[PDB]
């Protein structure tokens, strides 16, 4: 708290809540076919 | 109103392809504390400034300047329109702030001539108000650029003294969403770049950083 | 002609597929149909 | 009882909604400026429409253009008709498929015509001019789409009176197209919409109906042209706007994919409408910019349209 | 005005 | 390093494109086949920025240096069609056919500045009975003359 | 195969059993196969991990 | 070509480049690919839909006293791609969309069964059977719709002895995968042709 | 079930009905087009289109008529979009026998973001694939081609999505119409009626057929 | 000899997923909490499916209007939870939105596609200790909205522990 | 001609360095380089 300004449990939520759009959107469904 | 969608390119990375191209990251922006409680000029973006701030004379100063004036204690309105002021501040003269740059340009027998009273000395003192204190604020500063020493604002002079709700209408220009800015439109830049610059990490109505260079966690895994 | 012989494979190209947009050969600026009247 | 109070509330939140949509584009009182067209475009945009439709009009061919009169100083052909229809179809693909990195998808057709005037004489009779309306009417129709602000051709068709002609007598062994027939026999006009004027500044009070001269010169030389019955199914065919437009458009070729063309005609036909026909990046991204701006008029509309039915209900309640 | 332009053009029409 | 949303992090202040503008003005006033690219530039300004009454009276200060008439005018018709008002330092400043804008506003020439408070009081004065048309197509002549 | 075999219930499913430790450690062969050298015999019902 | 006159010589110079070397090249052929027995193939010029048309006599059994004709007619109409979302989107799959009308004995959408298939990889997948005109049922059933027209469900969800049923109607009327695969060669240079009066046609618009 | 004035009109071999009401001088009409593809579950849990419809609220006093896109979901209503037109319910304003209603006009604000909301559940939207020439083989469709859809706004999302206390007001404006619950529920079990009144018939026709 | 890496002809989009070492990922265990199905875990799954409902949505993060996280709280103090929600008919989630929960018409837009779809609210595990991944499969009422796979059987509320266990709540 | 996704034509090799010749180039090969065909109608040319 005096040099980092926050604690690691706090870290953790804060590194967990600045990266939620690219952890998980969707699902990806779907089939990709061959095409060549 | 309706929540109309912006039309500037910028987006989130998928998830299929890899992180590459490091010489330019976007990460999100949070700094200690919030300043849009503040003044406008006390906020994060004019901190550079901090020391061309006018000290501030408050109420009772006005009220005291009001009952007991002084004869070199100048009390100017910066106030610049004419159908947003309804009454007079007692020993005031009025020197609007669009003209401020050209007024302490001019000698004093072309200020007595362009505005009816005289120049004020370089020691006298000066006292400047506007409806919020934000038009008086770069009057000071203008004031300030020119060798005046003693330069003083009453933040809120017009809206405090006569208990006014008015505002100095900043309009603080920001793009319309029609508007698509510069890094969509151009070839400025590599494609690799281009497309590492208009990438963002969240949403878009925070703030980011970008950086420059970046090497990798050898040392985690 | 076949693959060995080929100007492909004179260089590192592949013989078959999506082709290497950002291999020099590709991005090397071709314009045959005024090359008869700057080489002729 | 309750209609009244239902039909005032809605009354009162379309009002409250068109004051709070003013003022959010008034910048200190005066209102928000339209983008401005490019050089020579006059816009016209119908009243409660989807679309909006620019004309230009080069005079004495390409050489006449914004990109090849500019020089360095201080040391004949055909007329072109442009035409730039804009409907309002913008969306993103990047919602139903995560996997395309496409911010904005906007599509826009363009129609050139060419005209020829009777004061060139350097090769009037030499070859028949198949671009003449009383030849052919060989007129272009380049789809263009707006990818993230860069612009990129969907197709470039060649449509001619003769394939008008084609498929309303013979596009089947003995007869024309079963559906092509019958969309020409339900042909209604559209009621007259009138029309506001957001011109280029500089030819916006020199003349006002001029885009309405040059459409009733073509539709007069083709009408009593060398093919006459088949301009009604040819004004069908060019007609931008709707879904009946769109599938006699693609009973034509409908141009080769440009993708598997060579590199040499792409850069070379990129040269010809940006460069030598006019239809440039800054057109591009103009339309981009008044498709934002007029459905933003089209909502303020329809925020009197709710606010005036609303109010004619609770005054009959 | 706004308002005026809509009923001129026809937007806001008047009894049927 | 710090990027704003891009609705205000890629906006410049209007004095900011209109002391370009007015640059690029005292550049066509001094060259007028500079008059193209500042076409080109405000063919780029008006896609990015705002087009406000300040970047449109600096941009008819730019046609009018560069010798255009009637397209200066017809934007000047277009802003008094689009109740913008004529922006009064760009009014003085094209009355003034000398000092580039920038040592203006840092005010490297002393003198003169009653003749700038002059014009925009008489920009004012005619603004408040009149259009933006006829204040510009006063300006015009004053700085044709 | 590289199999491995642990003292207590990890079921594929929940954790959740009617086992003891010593139960377990005698159904899934950990105490077989830590008493057992190569050459013998080991089944294929008991689960193996990695 | 004087460029004082002409300044479009990058395009008129490129495209008279193309007219050669897609005339130049000796891997098209010059005759039409030979279509099965039967079929007569028609192309009009400036479209890009070509049909097919045959006559065909099915097996009548000896109870009934008359066979009737039938009216085979196939309608191939071309498969568009857009490149503008090249090289976001991925590439689109090449197949041979068509249509296969049958008609008892006068036009396409009177009267007619109307079944779509499609030829990808090699091998027809048959789509839907839509219907056209007064059908008996078991009542009559009327499709007098010829764009929104119920065209049925799709063969995958359908019911089995509707599949083998309509497996043995089209094996019958020889729709298999060699003849789609004829659909796939003749699309191609029906495609082919345009190109080449695609290319001609922009020289002369360009040019005036 | 059935609404309180409401008249039902389907003829077989068109996957349509149409529901028409009338108070006053008011005309409330109220057009479908089934699914032929796959329609969703009435429990709907467990290709799967969802069950949407068109209804025209026409009053001469004001001089406007109101389409109102809905879509009917779990016997509920949702309304996607609200359009205005001029003049009464003119034949041609409805899209029956596959010709279309005015072309070319602004249809309107996004009233709810459900469309946003499917996403999130990853439910499979009407745009198949980015291609839009890629859908267009199956032209005058409605429902396997978006691109030419009434419904779906040809593909188009509007820049302004309505704000919520606005459009509250306008989804309880329609409802006193008849545009309420209980007739998406009704048009919700007739399409589920039709889509085997319509598959039944086909089946039999082809039985015959061969 | 030229080995041809081995491909397929028909590919899931699933397997067109990103990972860092090209690899399959860490299924951490869920925490000690999510063992007994109890009152503070009930309505964990029914608190991140009406978080995901009103945060941005999409590549271009449009932000959801509509705050569905204001009823979460009379949600479950009247004691139904999500699976319990899919478990109600047509009838009684007209009385529960209008009585109690009083939801608008456009916040029951927002929130009737994850009522139309019957998203099973099984916490599924993943790399970090801490989930906030609900499976968004539909569910089917043989398995009691559970959608039937990867072990989420008619009772399973978070993946890698017991059952319901309705006899004590 | 035009190019398909995934068909490439071969060709034979001149049989010159390959295609830039990593032990040098001549006067009169690197001419050709020089005066390049670039499109003349946009094309500065100078020497001095
Ligand atoms: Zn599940």
């Amino acid at each position: 708290m005096t040099v980092h300004g926050t604690s690691l449990p706090s870290t953790y939520r804060m590194h967990k809540d600045i990266n939620k759009a690219q952890r998980n959107d969707r699902k990806l469904s779907g089939n990709r076919f061959k095409v060549l | 109103q309706a929540d109309r969608r912006t039309r500037h390119h910028m987006m989130v990375d998928g998830q299929i392809n890899p992180r590459e191209w490091f010489n330019w990251h976007p990460k999100e922006y949070q700094p200690w504390y919030f300043d849009r409680h503040k003044f406008l000029y006390e906020q994060r973006q004019y901190a550079q400034f901090h020391h061309l701030l006018c000290h501030q004379v408050y109420l009772k100063d006005m009220l005291h300047l009001m009952r007991y004036p002084e004869p070199y204690t100048h009390i100017i309105d910066c106030r610049t329109s004419t159908q947003k002021m309804h009454r007079w501040v007692p020993h005031s003269l009025w020197l609007p702030r669009d003209e401020v740059e050209y007024a302490l340009q001019l000698s004093a027998d072309e200020f007595l001539d362009m505005y009816g009273f005289r120049k004020p000395d370089k020691s006298d003192d000066v006292i400047l108000l506007s409806h919020n204190g934000i038009y008086s604020e770069q009057a000071g500063w203008e004031w300030k650029k020119q060798f005046f020493q003693h330069v003083y604002n009453y933040r809120g002079g017009t809206n405090e003294l006569f208990g006014e709700s008015y505002s100095d209408m900043n309009v603080s220009d920001v793009l319309s969403p029609w508007k698509g800015p510069f890094p969509q439109s151009g070839v400025f830049v590599d494609k690799w770049s281009k497309r590492k610059v208009l990438t963002r990490t969240g949403p878009f109505d925070r703030q980011y950083e970008m950086q420059d260079f970046a090497l990798p966690d050898l040392e985690l895994e | 002609i076949a693959y060995e012989d080929s100007f492909e494979y004179e260089e590192y190209i592949p013989a078959g597929g999506s082709p290497l947009a950002h291999h020099w050969t590709e991005m090397t600026p071709s314009f045959s149909y005024l090359e008869d009247e700057f080489f002729g | 009882v309750s209609l009244r109070t239902i039909a005032e509330s809605l009354g009162a939140a379309a009002a409250a909604e068109l004051r709070a949509e003013v003022e959010r584009d008034t910048r200190d009182g005066v209102a928000a400026i339209p983008p401005l067209p490019p050089l020579g475009w006059r816009v016209r945009h119908p009243s409660g429409s989807n679309y909006f439709v620019m004309t230009r009009t080069l005079k004495n061919g390409v050489q006449s253009a914004e990109l090849n009169n500019r020089r360095y100083r201080s040391v004949s052909r055909a007329d072109v008709h442009l035409t730039v229809f804009a409907p309002f179809r913008v969306y993103d693909p990047s919602l139903h498929d995560p996997t395309v990195d496409i911010c904005e998808w906007s599509s826009f057709d363009l129609v050139v015509q060419k005209t020829v005037p009777d004061n060139m004489v350097a090769n009037k009779l030499l070859q028949p001019l198949s671009c003449t309306p009383q030849d052919g009417a060989l007129s272009m129709y380049v789809c263009l789409a707006s990818v993230n602000s860069e612009m990129r051709i969907r197709s470039i068709q060649l449509l001619s009176m003769k394939e008008a002609q084609a498929l309303v007598e013979h596009a089947c062994f003995g007869n024309g197209e079963p559906l092509f027939l019958e969309l020409l026999r339900r042909r209604g006009r559209r009621r007259p919409l009138v029309e506001r004027r957001f011109d280029d500044p500089r030819l916006r009070y020199e003349e006002v109906a001029q885009p309405q001269q040059v459409a009733d010169e073509a539709a007069v030389a083709c009408s009593s042209s060398c093919y006459g019955p088949y301009y009604p199914a040819f004004e069908m065919l060019m007609d931008s706007c709707g879904s009946a437009g769109e599938y006699s458009r693609a009973l034509c070729y409908g141009g080769p994919y440009v993708s598997e063309l060579s590199r040499e005609l792409c850069d070379a036909l990129l040269d010809y409408i940006k460069g030598d026909l006019g239809v440039s990046d800054q057109l591009c991204e103009y339309v981009c910019q008044m498709q934002f701006f007029l459905e933003q008029e089209e909502y303020m509309t329809w925020l009197g349209q709710v606010q005036h039915v609303a109010n004619a209900v609770s005054r009959t309640a | 005005d706004k308002i005026e332009k809509w009923k001129a053009e026809g937007l806001l029409p008047e009894d049927y | 390093s710090l990027q704003n949303p891009p609705e205000e992090q890629f906006a410049l202040p209007s004095v900011l494109l209109r002391t370009l503008l007015c640059m690029a003005a005292y550049h066509c006033t001094l060259d007028a086949d500079y008059f193209t690219t500042c076409q080109m530039l405000f063919g780029r300004m008006e896609q990015q920025q705002q087009t406000t009454p300040e970047v449109l009276s600096a941009w008819v200060y730019c046609c009018t240096a560069s010798g255009r008439v009637d397209e200066a005018l017809t934007y000047a018709k277009y802003m008094a069609d689009c109740s913008a008002p004529f922006d009064v330092t760009v009014f003085s400043l094209m009355q003034h056919p000398s000092l580039n804008p920038i040592e203006v506003e840092d005010g490297s020439v002393p003198h003169s500045a009653k003749g700038l408070l002059l014009q925009r009081r008489l920009g004012n004065r005619l603004h408040t009975a009149y259009r933006s048309d006829a204040v510009a197509a006063h300006g015009m002549f004053v700085y044709y003359a | 195969v590289s199999g491995r075999v642990y003292r207590r219930f990890y079921g594929d499913r929940n954790r959740v059993s009617a086992h003891s430790t010593m139960r377990w450690q005698h159904i899934g062969g950990w105490k077989l196969l830590k008493r057992i050298r190569r050459g013998s015999l080991f089944p294929h019902n008991v689960p193996l991990y990695a | 070509l004087p460029p004082s006159d002409f300044p479009e010589n990058a395009l008129l110079k490129c495209i008279e480049k193309e007219i050669e070397d897609e005339a130049l090249r000796l891997d098209k052929e010059e005759c039409p690919p030979p279509p099965p027995t039967g079929w007569e193939m028609y192309h009009a010029p400036g479209t890009s839909v070509f049909y097919g048309r045959r006559w065909w006599l099915p097996a009548t059994a000896s109870a009934e006293t008359r066979a009737t004709p039938e009216r085979h007619t196939i309608r191939v109409q071309l498969t568009k791609r857009d490149p503008s979302l090249d090289p976001e989107c991925d590439v689109r799959g090449e197949h041979f969309p068509f249509s296969f009308f049958v008609q008892r004995a006068l036009g396409l959408y009177d009267q007619s069964i109307e079944v779509r298939a499609d030829f990808v990889d090699g091998e027809l997948l048959v789509d839907n059977v839509v219907f056209h005109g007064t059908f008996k049922t078991g009542e009559e059933v009327r499709y007098n719709n010829i764009f929104n027209g119920y065209p049925g469900p799709n063969l995958d969800e359908a019911e089995e002895e509707v599949l083998d049923g309509l497996q043995a109607w089209l094996a019958e009327r020889c729709v298999d995968d060699q003849f789609g695969e004829f659909v796939g060669q003749y699309s191609v240079w029906v495609e082919q042709q345009e190109y080449e009066m695609w290319l001609k046609r922009l020289r002369d618009f360009v040019a005036a | 079930h059935l609404p309180f004035n409401f008249d039902v009109c389907y003829e077989l071999g068109s996957r349509e009905f149409t529901l028409f009401s009338s108070v006053g001088s008011t005309s409330v009409l109220v057009f479908c087009n089934v699914s032929s593809r796959r329609l969703r579950s009435v429990k709907g849990g467990q290709d799967r289109s969802p069950v949407v419809f068109s209804a025209f609220v026409s009053m001469p006093t004001s001089g406007l008529t109101i389409e109102a896109l809905c879509c009917s979901s779990l016997g509920l209503l949702v309304v996607d979009g609200v359009s205005f037109h001029q003049g009464p319910l003119t034949e041609s304003m409805i899209p029956q026998d596959a010709h279309p209603g005015p072309e070319g006009h602004y249809q309107g604000p996004l009233l709810n973001q459900r469309s946003l909301a499917e996403m999130v559940v990853n439910t499979r939207g009407c745009i198949t694939s980015v291609d839009p020439f890629r859908q267009q083989e199956s032209f005058f469709d409605g429902h396997v081609n978006p691109w030419n859809a009434r419904s779906l706004r040809f593909g188009h999302v509007p820049v302004h999505t309505a704000k919520p206390g606005f459009s509250d007001a306008l989804c309880h404006f329609l409802e006193v119409f008849g545009v309420n619950d209980e007739l998406a529920f009704f048009v919700e079990d007739f399409a589920h009626l039709v889509h085997r009144e319509e598959e039944t018939a086909w089946t039999n026709v082809l039985k015959t057929m061969m | 000899k030229v080995s041809k890496v081995p491909t397929r002809s028909v590919i899931p989009a699933d397997a067109l997923r990103y990972h860092p070492r090209y690899s399959v990922p860490r299924k951490m265990v869920l925490s000690n909490t999510f063992n007994v199905v109890g009152e503070n875990n009930r309505y964990t799954s029914l608190k991140l499916i009406l978080e995901k409902l009103s945060g941005h949505v999409g590549r271009r993060q449009y932000k959801m209007l509509c705050n569905l996280e204001k009823h979460y709280d009379k949600l479950k103090d009247e004691g139904i939870d999500w699976h319990e929600l899919k478990w109600l008919s047509r009838e009684e989630l007209i009385v529960l939105f209008d009585k109690v929960l009083h939801l608008t018409r456009t916040e029951r837009a927002a929130l009737l596609p994850a009522i139309e779809a019957k998203v099973c609210g099984v916490l599924r595990q993943t790399d970090s200790r801490h989930s906030t991944v609900v499976c968004m499969n539909r569910g089917n009422a043989n398995h009691g909205w559970r959608c039937g796979r990867n072990g989420h059987t008619n009772d399973v509320y978070f993946e890698g522990k017991a059952k319901a266990n309705t006899a004590a709540l | 001609a035009r190019r398909k996704w995934g068909q490439k034509t071969w060709s034979p090799t001149a049989t010159n360095g390959g295609a830039a010749p990593a032990n040098g180039v001549s006067a009169q090969e690197a001419l050709q380089i020089a005066y390049r065909p670039m499109p003349p109608s946009q094309t500065v040319e100078y020497e001095e």
